[PDB]
């Protein structure tokens, strides 16, 4: 959800 | 079971599934961490294109430096990611 | 989303739901921890009958001693419980 | 699941 997108952006 | 109970149980199951590919199910080796990172965390992994990154994450998470991740070391990975994600959710909503 | 992704997201949502009852959603106060413990962790809480236990858990988890739990302190609670549970699952199966 | 029972036993 929001995490998967975050993970994509962060790092 | 509550959502917190279910998530505690999933944490345990995920570790166990990834730690039980070789003959030691209490430790995630480097190979198993490679597989976990390319399948449970594919989205964060695929972004990065430098393959030395995982080797550097592994070393950083391997606190007793035996070359493998035990449950607690694996939890510091889960926690480090949830903390960065929560920090971004705060940053995005209290802006 | 993978199970790991979903669990990271639930962790964040659970914290936020319990931390957002008063005017500060970045901290779980003592009252909110009381409610979280009697509803998400009811099963572990109800067993114990000494009400001073939660006060002692709170103090122990409150690492910067500001009287409230931030996300990371709350994660050390989740992690401490998942570690004891995983230790019991090992103890029970490699006996 | 297993956790809820554990929590009941441990502590
Ligand atoms: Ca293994
Ligand atoms: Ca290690
Ligand atoms: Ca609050
Ligand atoms: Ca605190």
């Amino acid at each position: 959800a929001m995490v998967s997108a975050f993970l994509k952006q962060a790092w | 079971p509550t959502e917190t109970e279910r998530c505690i149980e999933s944490l345990i199951a995920i570790f166990q599934k990834h730690a039980g590919r070789d003959g030691n199910n209490t430790k995630i080796s480097k190979t198993e961490f490679l597989i976990f990172m390319n399948t449970e965390l594919a989205a964060f992994t695929q972004n990065q294109k430098d393959p030395g990154v995982l080797d550097r994450m592994m070393k950083k998470l391997d606190l007793d430096s035996d070359g493998q991740l035990d449950f607690q070391e694996f939890l510091n990975l889960i926690g480090g990611l949830a903390i960065a994600c929560h920090d971004s959710f705060i940053k995005s909503t209290q802006k």
